[PDB]
């Protein structure tokens, strides 16, 4: 369950600071629940591989991102790590991608 | 030029291979799509993929085939969709010797261009005397004024001759003037029990003879008649006689549906419905051609362009099947749910 | 799912390449076989070789193609031989993406599924009025009580209307109610000489007019009739008149033998004898299907499964030919004699 | 031996792909031609190039295909041209195992050899009662002396039985003796209005029955008759009755044009004109065969050799097209003027 979907960083309006006793507005890329299966472009090792070798992967990926659609990278497992931040984490994390 | 068509064919047939998701590509397919998609995306500037999986990628690829299909047929459909827009440079993508084509592709095109440019003998489809205004009751006697032997038509592939006792004569002229046959295959039988001018039953006695260009022919056997030889009938019998001559089939230099291998099946495939999208598309395409936009031409075509187009479209149809593209066209409003022959019937005007 | 079939097909078509033992294979082929046979033997545990020679090896391979063919068709034949036992896992083998499939095989399936799932206009096989109980003598007058114009059938594709002098009327309703045509092609003629109620000859004077939906149509010319328009006949002549209208051919959305290219020839190849071993096999297989176990269906199937099954079988037939397999079958007793058209005729129950 | 044919086929089909000078081909092809052309040149000693451009190069290549096509067919044409000469060595070339053949080629031959060696059920082309000498008027009463039920022919696929009030009888024998059908498909109707001995109109009443092998059958429905079962008609009506039984189609173990996929189209291609050179060539070639040198055989062949030859020629035909061979032939005199349907007609003897 690893997806990509262009998303904004939740910049809220601060009208009642004392009201930020709210959930301190944490963000997190871990999904509450997966997206609607119909709105997801499924990708395979092989599919990604080919598109990339041909030098079309980025393009396609971008298009999907622009269309506000989702893309899942199935087949492979990936070790998953959990980190917490106090502020604006490293770009290599925010805009980090699931491949080299 | 044929080369172009062959390429375009190959490419579509290649995309057809992209059935499901998890699959391994055939060597050739790659060399082809690889090179092709490149030149295409090169002059088209469209984002076609080698292995689509989205829908937009699938559409993109479809549009590519569509562009090539049209280009091969030299068809400029014009403004038919808000989603698709025919790219003209596609023609250039195909004229490049750089895109390879299959053996099959070339042999198929060589076949088309081959026969489509010359003629040949072909078993015609319908009865010889189909384009006749007048017909007579079969078995009923009829002797035209001043004649001892009166031959006339009694069906689409049937003629009957009325002979007076001891009468004889040439019949050929009834056949001549119609079509332009090369060989007419006959078979004559004695009408053993026919109706007379009054309605009374009459027998035709054995011994009556039919001879072609001189030679006497048996009854009930097939005859290779050249249409020019003397079609002579004699009645040595001392009674009235009536004989039927049947055109089992004939051959001419007019194109039939057997001009190109299973052309029929293709045409069926092209004219087949599938869905509103496909339908209206296929229709809108043929409206640039001499072919009936949605109904199997009564008469089999005879020009390269026609045959070609059908073939291309037929393949593009299969491509459409595997790619499951989804887009709009001007004037096409699609209903979701199931299909049913019912809704399909209603589609054809 | 089609993919599985495409693969299954490819494999057999590939095994079909093994004619002699000396020959060098097309690199491409060897590739396919090796992979297939591996993954097959891997889940089946049989000893198939890429290059068979013994017989038992050949049988083994044939059994493989058989297994696949059946798996691809979704057929469980059951205990039909002591030598062959159908291995179910064969389905999973075909599901393995690592196994390739030719472009030809791909397009073939895509065509099958393509048309099978939708409909399309097709030239129907038999005469329009074939399923009629009552027919009338051709050329003989007939006027029903209280009517001035009376139409009636006289053949499988024939009708004739009896008109009183000065009479007129709509005829279409004679066609309607039967089948579900989309376009009926006509050609009407004047019955110049016809029998009267008593038996005396009568003439139809020139002047009669057959119009469709209001427009006047010529005699002896083909007519595109939708089956819904007004089929009106008029007799402005001062004598009785009889006209014969002919349904040369019609088109409906019913599947014909041209739904898929040379389907016919295939069917023949399937239904062909070869030998008792083949025969009984081919039979025992179709027993699991809606298809006639040994005699060509009168009516062309219309479901994927049928068509598919046939194609696979037809191919599996050719495989049989090249491999020359030899094995037993429950209820089958082979006659070693050289085999003649006679011994074959007998085999068909 | 089939292998030899498959090879020759492959090679030609490959040469057919050489539509232009600088075009890029399919991988396999290149390696094949390379192998073939080499081994060919080896025993031939003619200078065939993998990429002909001149004409002489093109002729040489065509000659090669011709040499092969002939060798594969087992034909020896002899001195038919001052430009071409047949190298009997060509067969040794095709016998070389190092030369591969496509999966297609292999299957194409396996099909021919397969069916050509055995028999099978097939929808026959012409009406059942076509080979009859005598025919009776349709709808006219006829009762042979001393008989109560008189079955008689009236068309190529039509019979009509005249029954007396309360009369019954078996009719099967009118069919038997002719051909060797396996299954005859009938459909009987009641002749509602017919002509009597004198000419008066007689009605057939509702109630007449027709039972096969005992079971009663409906009118207007198709019937699978084995030809051996009892075809019994009964007239429990108190009047003279007349029924028409129709052989819509039948199946026998005779070879039809559907024995091998789109055989028809191929034949058309072989028999097509193109030009005098081709014409006379194909002609001269067939003179060594059991086939008509320039006009489609009335009857579909049934021996491997024949079918094979046709295919090889049909292919060699396409090859001729693509290569545009320009050379002389004994007895042929080329008319350079543009060529029309007219000039073509003239060439056919």
């Amino acid at each position: 369950q690893v997806y990509m979907h262009r998303d904004m960083l939740p910049e809220p309006r601060l009208d009642d600071i004392e009201r930020f006793r709210q959930e301190g507005f944490y963000y997190t890329n871990m999904l509450e629940a997966p997206p609607e299966i119909d709105r997801v472009v499924q990708y395979t090792y092989e599919i990604a591989r080919l598109q990339a070798n041909m030098g079309q992967f980025r393009a396609a990926l971008r298009r999907i991102m622009d269309d506000d659609d989702w893309v899942r990278f199935g087949g492979v497992l990936r070790t998953v790590r959990v980190k917490f931040f106090d502020a604006r984490p490293p770009d290599d994390i925010l805009q980090g991608l699931p491949f080299s | 030029m044929d080369t172009i068509a062959a390429r375009a064919l190959t490419v579509m047939r290649a995309c057809a291979t992209l059935q499901e998701a998890r699959i391994v590509l055939e060597a050739n397919v790659m060399e082809i799509l690889g090179i092709a998609i490149n030149r295409y995306n090169g002059l088209t500037l469209r984002g076609v993929t080698m292995r689509p999986t989205s829908l937009a990628q699938r559409n993109e690829m479809f549009f590519m085939c569509l562009d090539m299909m049209l280009s091969a047929a030299g068809i400029n459909v014009g403004p038919i969709s808000p989603d698709y827009t025919q790219h003209m440079a596609t023609i250039g993508v195909l004229a490049t010797p750089e895109i390879p084509f299959t053996t099959e592709a070339a042999n198929e095109i060589a076949r088309v261009t081959g026969e489509t440019s010359t003629w040949g003998p072909a078993r015609q489809p319908y009865g010889f005397f189909l384009e006749t205004e007048e017909t007579f009751q079969p078995g009923r006697w009829f002797m035209r004024a001043a004649q001892a032997a009166t031959a006339v038509v009694c069906g689409p592939d049937m003629i009957q001759v009325s002979l007076n006792a001891g009468a004889r004569g040439d019949v050929q002229q009834i056949f001549q003037g119609r079509n332009d046959p090369m060989m007419i295959y006959l078979v004559w039988r004695r009408i053993e029990n026919f109706a007379m001018a009054q309605g009374n039953s009459q027998q035709t006695q054995a011994g009556v003879t039919v001879s072609v260009g001189g030679v006497d022919m048996r009854a009930g056997r097939i005859i290779a008649w050249d249409g020019q030889a003397a079609l002579h009938v004699r009645n040595p019998t001392q009674q009235n006689a009536m004989v039927q001559i049947q055109v089992v089939f004939y051959i001419s230099m007019d194109k039939t549906l057997n001009q190109y291998p299973a052309l029929t099946a293709e045409i069926f495939n092209v004219y087949s419905f599938r869905d509103h999208t496909w339908h209206g598309l296929r229709t809108a395409i043929r409206n640039r051609t001499t072919l009936p936009n949605m109904l199997p031409p009564i008469f089999p075509p005879n020009d390269r362009d026609s045959i070609l187009t059908l073939l291309l479209l037929s393949t593009l149809a299969d491509v459409y099947t595997v790619l499951r593209p989804e887009f709009a066209m001007h004037g096409v409003n699609p209903m979701p749910g199931p299909l049913t022959a019912a809704i399909a019937r209603a589609a054809y005007v």
